[PDB]
């Protein structure tokens, strides 16, 4: 699991947090329960007023009329997720709104877009979000009774790369998906078609940098392609992250984010400058080997 | 690290060119000095135990002082004569490390960089490395080659040292 | 950048307020510890060079797998970063005595520090332990009665404290 | 290592504050900082190689193709590119050997801070930085140093700074100007054998 | 970087241990391996400059895409850059033919060349078919016997070709 | 202007640092090469007003439109006769200073650096330049030590060429 | 800078030609001497901190004035600035032996150290004093018969001798 890092990514509210399940013969509390994660989690901890609340399914779920698979693809199916997350938002967007809701997880490939646009296209939203509540991994996961939950970790038949993308789309215990960074924009465009990975940049609070995003061009790439060569004498190549330079000003810093490839030996100078600047580093990778 | 054939190819790379006749006779003679630098290596893994240990005596014999006094500096104690047995054994082991290397490379990543804030933090003096290193150029038991190789290496961690 | 007035000036104008008279009186409290908040920053700088190499001591004779090869302080160059992440530490710890507020430290030597350790493979537990071995070591010499004038310096021990709480909870 | 020597500084346009608009005589700033297209990216390294090697080493041999290549994908700022010209093969050898520490912190001042040398006490500080430090670290400090960050950061090919002054035909001798090697080298290589008729 | 060498002084030096006998004798069968390998270093290098031209020109032939106007290699900045990558590549593999380890080549030239490739739009097979190309022009020309004194150089010639291998397999 | 004692003593300097055994192994490498470099140098000394003349020789049969046509640039008349014999003396000259130096120094500081300026300002191909050093190479007459030592420059001025 | 090798290339391209006969036999005789020459430079280079250790005491005995105080090598930044540039000028003078020219010691070391030594209120004469003590030792260990075969060193001995004498002469 999550241990040391759950703290700082936010991972440890959801890892004492254990799966909401309806037994088949439930009580009130539970199927109020129920309703109370699905709407955390479906909706994607967005604010429910009362006028929107969705008393039909609410109610038809209070009796076992329906039952959670069934309550999650209707508050799915309805217009209030449907302007939440469908109407003002690429396509794209709303594929990975819909992974990280209905199923937990950040899109794996490439085809999973592929697969949930054109058959979006092909047969509507009503037909993909029944896909996304018809997939094997649905059941295998969360079934007919279990509200779905964040699967940050590591199950079985899953990749690497949604653990990365996952904290792309989850951005803290006190964060909705319509409240983040990109207010509509897609995360993981570039990081599917180029099948590549950001580093982890944690939520609020806990993370002095987490307010780095990547611009959509003139981005430093992750790896050292060169090594210690433009750097004379050098042993390892790191890339920093840093955030939120304003101490110069517009002539001096033109972007608050910067990304750079800097060596051991310029390591507490870049360390230093970031501290006088005023950035917030917001990760340190290894870039050469 | 910083040996013939590294700092052949961070020369010629550097430079941003293939490896010309200067780097190749760079090759030729570490190819020239190496078997006699690997014989120096195995005879000081050979004799190692022997010449840490009589390289400890010979710190205690020129410097007895850090046998009486007491201090968690000194070797008056148990773990202070185990903890000066261990750094000699560091210093042979890194003298055999520059031996099959072919340079102070080992020497510079490993002991070399950094061994000053070591003397002046822990108050140890590096004067009682010196003997011990004046020991293993004593009794090292090399000829040859492989004799000037060893004893470059020494004394390039005298020179560090003093 | 803050200290213990800064702070209070930068919390005070972004409520866009002068500040109120508890305010005042708090820090003028704050200027009658600051005697002692001297003293403490006098007194840790002066046996800094002991603090870090007792702690040193103290560390790897607690863990001996960073010293022993293979290790993270094994080396003179990773020791003597070492060593010297103990005195950059200790020097930050002292700047926030100084100022009586933490931002130079979570600011100046926090900033990055986890993800540089993490990326260096750096065990940020071991440096945690290392801090609170600079910790006991500080509030031992800070709590010294002899070679000063007597006095009750529990608030600022503890702000001490608190300093290398955040400093160790910040790498581990 | 040892402090540097203290030096005063000798007052040059580059220290008060520019009351000026940019207009004519401004050098045009070769920032990477906006996406430029491979032409721009070009021409700014033909600028960092106009400024390190001046116009004559702007040869193909000088050329640092994998370097270039680095910068294009952004595995190295401008600082960093200008710190591999500063390391290169044909700047050590055609600037480095053929001059003295002084002359070479002179040339690497001018060419890397954008300032002529206050004095030669400047000269003389900066050159033990050379001789200890080989020219590695004295171009690091040189590139580490504030001047040069309040002056061009990480992302800004270096100036000449304050060359000349506004509505002045003539301010400063441009830095172009100076040469590979002095007269020194000069009369040295008259004495080897060159340049006689 | 690291060489034949330093991979087991590394390997030595995070285990604590000397170097055993038998690490010896590998290292001594490596120096007599050595003029083979300075051989093989020599002739790649003397003819480097027709390996890449012959490699590109066979590249182009059997891939019009690469040249066709709109093409990746199209233009005079786009071809120039293929004709460095090939440079590079070639320079990179003599480097770790030099060293005798990879570590060269895996680091100061193919760590992060597949992802910069698929970022630019740079197709990562024909590069990889360039750099078959260039494995079987340098082998051809090592395992030349004319011009040179008769021995076993099959060792070198695979490592060479595992070299290559690593090249083509990093691009795509 | 490299060699391998320049190239070992400038990389030391720029460390700031004293001459390692690897600077040493350097110098071990360039006194065995160098006997064969100063006898590969006065042999082509010797033959060097014939390997000369039959490069040109060669040139001219290679490119026959350098003596037909008339220009500038080409060798129709006396003028470019004796300027492409004059380039192929200077290239002959710098490869027996290349042998004499032990590395490619001589030629990159003394004919490599700017030639894509002086073939490409004054119409000169590359290629004549090529044929006259694959000349070079097919005539030296060397064997073995000097002759790899000979060739590594002469293909190295063939790789800058093209 | 140049070596023995390239000051006779760098003469025979100023002048026009190739290398005569004797010239080449000249050269020849000094890669004969090489092997000697690296002895010398290993030799300095081993014993040279106790070279620049025994020459500074031996000045700073024979000449009291420069650690009077008042005096240059007064003050520890001084003191350090004045065995770093023996260290220095040693380092050079190491090189120069080992090129077998006095380029890269003319060039780099002694070019314009007069005048700055004048600008600086550094004794001059006094670093020429330090220079030739440099200069006995030097030759003592060179000229050290014992752990080396046997053989004649005077033109290797009169060469250090001749660095260093112009070394001195740089400053005086
Ligand atoms: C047709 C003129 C050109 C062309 C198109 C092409 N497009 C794709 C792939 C995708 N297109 C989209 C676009 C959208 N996503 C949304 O949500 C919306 C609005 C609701 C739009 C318009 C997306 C998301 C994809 C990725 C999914 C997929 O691959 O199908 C491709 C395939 C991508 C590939 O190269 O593998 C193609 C070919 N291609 C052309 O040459 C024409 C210029
Ligand atoms: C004005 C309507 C709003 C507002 C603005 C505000 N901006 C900043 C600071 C910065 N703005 C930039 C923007 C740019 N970088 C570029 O390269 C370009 C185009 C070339 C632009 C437009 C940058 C880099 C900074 C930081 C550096 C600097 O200080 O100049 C601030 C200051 C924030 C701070 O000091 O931390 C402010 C206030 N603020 C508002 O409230 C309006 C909505
Ligand atoms: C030729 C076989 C193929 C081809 C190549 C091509 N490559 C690029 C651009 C780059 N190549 C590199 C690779 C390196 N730079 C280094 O320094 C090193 C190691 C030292 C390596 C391995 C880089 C960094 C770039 C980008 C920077 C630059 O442009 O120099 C291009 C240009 C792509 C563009 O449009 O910008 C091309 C065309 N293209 C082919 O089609 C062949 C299969
Ligand atoms: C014509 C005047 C003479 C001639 C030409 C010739 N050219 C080539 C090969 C190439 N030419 C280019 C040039 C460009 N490529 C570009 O993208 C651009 C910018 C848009 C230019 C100017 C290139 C890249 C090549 C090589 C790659 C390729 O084959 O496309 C050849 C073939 C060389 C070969 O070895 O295959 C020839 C013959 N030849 C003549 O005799 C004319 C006098
Ligand atoms: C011979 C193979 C073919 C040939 C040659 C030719 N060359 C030139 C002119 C020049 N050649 C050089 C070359 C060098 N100068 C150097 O200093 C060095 C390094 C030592 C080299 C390699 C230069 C600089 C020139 C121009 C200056 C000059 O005239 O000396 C010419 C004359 C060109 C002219 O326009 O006057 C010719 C004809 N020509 C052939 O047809 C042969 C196949
Ligand atoms: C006394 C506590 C112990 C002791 C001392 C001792 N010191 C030296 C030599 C030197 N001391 C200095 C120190 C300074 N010089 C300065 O200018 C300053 C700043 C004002 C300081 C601190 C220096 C430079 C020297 C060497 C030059 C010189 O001789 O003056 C020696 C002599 C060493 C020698 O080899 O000649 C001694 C013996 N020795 C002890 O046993 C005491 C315990
Ligand atoms: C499908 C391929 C795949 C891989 C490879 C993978 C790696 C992986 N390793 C993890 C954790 C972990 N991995 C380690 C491993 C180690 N700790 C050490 O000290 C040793 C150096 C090392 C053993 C060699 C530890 C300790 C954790 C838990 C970290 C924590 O407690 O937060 C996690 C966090 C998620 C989870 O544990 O449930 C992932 C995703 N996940 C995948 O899906
Ligand atoms: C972990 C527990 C938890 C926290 C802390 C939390 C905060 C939180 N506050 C939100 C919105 C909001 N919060 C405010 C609050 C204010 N606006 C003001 O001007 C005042 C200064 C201030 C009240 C004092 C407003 C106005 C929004 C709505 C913003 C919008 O939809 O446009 C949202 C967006 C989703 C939503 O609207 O429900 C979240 C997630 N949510 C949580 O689950
Ligand atoms: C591989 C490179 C490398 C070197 C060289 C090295 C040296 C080294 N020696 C140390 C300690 C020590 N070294 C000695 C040595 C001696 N005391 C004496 O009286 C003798 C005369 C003398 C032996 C010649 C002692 C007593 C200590 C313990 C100091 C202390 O605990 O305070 C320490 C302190 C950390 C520890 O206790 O392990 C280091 C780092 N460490 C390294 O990683
Ligand atoms: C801005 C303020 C600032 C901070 C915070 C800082 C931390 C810092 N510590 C570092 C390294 C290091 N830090 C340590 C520390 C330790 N290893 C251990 O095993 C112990 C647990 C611990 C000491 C108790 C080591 C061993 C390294 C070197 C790692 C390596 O060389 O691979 C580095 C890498 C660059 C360098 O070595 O100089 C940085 C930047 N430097 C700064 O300027
Ligand atoms: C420039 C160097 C310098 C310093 C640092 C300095 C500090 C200083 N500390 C003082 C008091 C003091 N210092 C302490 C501190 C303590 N009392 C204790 O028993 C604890 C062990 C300890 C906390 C670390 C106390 C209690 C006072 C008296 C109350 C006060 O003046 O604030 C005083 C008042 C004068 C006096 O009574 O001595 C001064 C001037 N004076 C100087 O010239
Ligand atoms: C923008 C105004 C400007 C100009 C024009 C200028 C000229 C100039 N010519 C130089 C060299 C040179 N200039 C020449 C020119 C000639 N040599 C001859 O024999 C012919 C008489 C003549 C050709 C017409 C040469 C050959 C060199 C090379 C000197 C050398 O590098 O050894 C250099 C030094 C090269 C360097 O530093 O790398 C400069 C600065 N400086 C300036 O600021
Ligand atoms: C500075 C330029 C220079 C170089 C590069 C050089 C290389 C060189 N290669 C050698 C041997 C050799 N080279 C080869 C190589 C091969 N044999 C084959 O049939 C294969 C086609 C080929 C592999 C590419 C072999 C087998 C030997 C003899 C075994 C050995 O000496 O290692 C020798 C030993 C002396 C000799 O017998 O010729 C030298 C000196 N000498 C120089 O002066
Ligand atoms: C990498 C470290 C290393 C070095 C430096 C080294 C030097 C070295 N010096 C040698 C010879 C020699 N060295 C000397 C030098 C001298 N004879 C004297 O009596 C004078 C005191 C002194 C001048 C300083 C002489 C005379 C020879 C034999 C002649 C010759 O080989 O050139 C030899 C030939 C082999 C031998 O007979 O020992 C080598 C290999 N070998 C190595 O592995």
């Amino acid at each position: 699991a999550i241990t040391t890092a759950a703290s700082r990514l936010g991972v440890a509210p959801y890892n004492e947090s254990r799966p909401v399940e309806l037994r088949p013969d439930f009580s009130l509390d539970d199927a109020k329960m129920v309703i109370r994660a699905v709407y955390r989690q479906v909706l994607g901890n967005d604010y429910i007023m009362d006028s929107e609340r969705l008393k039909g399914a609410e109610s038809l779920l209070t009796n076992g009329s329906i039952s959670v698979r069934e309550f999650v693809r209707t508050v799915a199916k309805s217009e209030l997720y449907k302007k939440k997350f469908l109407y003002n938002n690429f396509q794209t967007r709303v594929i990975e709104l819909n992974y990280k809701h209905l199923l937990g997880r950040a899109p794996f490939s490439e085809d999973e877009v592929i697969f949930h646009l054109d058959l979006y296209e092909n047969q509507g939203f009503d037909a993909d979000i029944d896909s996304y509540i018809d997939s094997v991994e649905y059941q295998e996961n969360f079934g007919e009774n279990i509200v779905p939950y964040y699967r940050f970790n590591n199950q079985v038949g899953d990749r690497t790369v949604g653990f990365t993308r996952m904290f792309r789309l989850y951005r803290g215990y006190a964060n909705s998906d319509r409240s983040q960074l990109e207010r509509s924009s897609s995360r993981l465009a570039t990081e599917l078609g180029q099948n590549t990975v950001s580093a982890i940049v944690g939520p609020s609070g806990s993370n002095a940098g987490w307010a780095y995003r990547p611009s959509r061009a003139g981005n430093t790439p992750a790896k050292a392609l060169g090594g210690t060569v433009p750097f004379g004498q050098a042993s390892k190549l790191f890339r920093v992250e840093i955030t939120a330079i304003s101490a110069p000003g517009y002539p001096k810093v033109r972007r608050s984010n910067k990304a750079v490839i800097v060596p051991f030996e310029q390591l507490n100078q870049t360390l230093q400058q970031i501290n006088r600047l005023g950035g917030k580093v917001a990760s340190i990778t290894p870039a050469s080997l | 690290m910083k040996t013939p054939l590294t700092e052949a190819v961070s020369t010629a790379d550097s430079q941003g060119r293939f490896l010309s006749s200067t780097e190749l006779q760079i090759a030729f003679g570490r190819l020239r000095q190496a078997n006699a630098g690997l014989q120096a290596a195995k005879a000081l893994t050979d004799n190692a135990q022997s010449l840490v240990n009589g390289a400890a005596q010979a710190v205690y014999n020129k410097f007895p002082y850090t046998t009486q006094t007491q201090g968690n500096n000194f070797a008056a104690d148990q773990r202070g004569k185990d903890k000066c047995a261990r750094d000699i054994g560091y210093y042979l082991r890194i003298v055999t490390y520059c031996l099959v290397a072919g340079g102070t490379g080992p020497l510079d990543e490993y002991l070399i960089a950094g061994i000053d804030e070591i003397n002046r933090t822990f108050d140890l003096s590096p004067s009682w490395y010196v003997e011990a290193l004046k020991y293993i150029k004593a009794n090292h038991g090399l000829s040859g080659d492989a004799r000037d190789e060893a004893n470059s290496y020494l004394d390039y961690a005298i020179n560090a040292l003093s | 950048m803050f200290d213990v007035f800064t702070r209070v000036v930068s919390q005070a104008d972004a409520r866009g307020e002068y500040l109120s008279g508890s305010q005042l009186d708090a820090l003028s409290a704050t200027v009658a510890e600051g005697n002692k908040r001297i003293d403490s920053v006098n007194r840790i700088t002066g046996n800094a060079s002991a603090i870090v190499s007792n702690a040193a001591r103290a560390l790897f004779a607690e863990q001996p797998q960073l010293i022993q090869p293979g290790g993270n302080a094994y080396t003179s160059r990773r020791m003597a970063a070492c060593l010297r992440d103990m005195e950059i530490i200790l020097r930050y710890v002292t700047y926030a005595t100084f100022t009586g507020d933490a931002s130079v430290l979570e600011d100046r030597c926090l900033n990055g520090l986890r993800e540089t350790y993490v990326a260096l493979g750096v065990p940020g537990a071991s440096v945690a332990a290392g801090v609170q071995k600079m910790k006991e070591a500080a509030l031992d010499i800070v709590n010294d009665p002899n070679g000063i004038t007597r006095g009750d310096c529990s608030a600022i021990v503890a702000e001490i404290a608190g300093y290398f709480d955040r400093a160790a909870a910040a790498v581990a | 290592t040892l402090p540097l020597i203290a030096y005063a500084p000798v007052s040059q346009n580059q220290r008060v504050t520019n009351y000026e608009v940019s207009g004519d005589e401004h050098a045009r700033i070769f920032t990477t900082e906006g996406t430029l297209s491979p032409s721009a990216m070009d021409n700014l390294i033909a600028a960092a190689y106009r400024q390190v090697f001046n116009e004559q080493q702007m040869i193909q041999s000088n050329r640092q193709i994998a370097l270039e290549s680095q910068f294009k994908n952004q595995q190295i700022t401008v600082r960093d590119f200008i710190r591999g010209l500063a390391l290169s093969d044909s700047f050590r050898r055609r600037n480095f050997e053929v001059n003295n520490n002084y002359r070479f912190v002179q040339m690497c001042i001018q060419r890397l801070l954008g300032r002529d040398v206050y004095s030669e006490e400047e000269k003389i500080a900066w050159s033990i930085v050379i001789a200890t430090k080989g020219l590695p670290g004295f171009i690091n400090e040189l590139l580490n140093s504030q001047e040069y960050l309040e002056n061009f950061g990480y992302d800004t090919v270096p100036y000449q700074r304050r060359r000349i002054l506004p509505q002045r035909i003539s301010g400063e001798l441009p830095f172009a100007r100076m040469p590979r090697y002095g007269a020194d080298h000069r009369e040295k290589l008259e004495a080897i054998g060159y340049f006689r008729n």
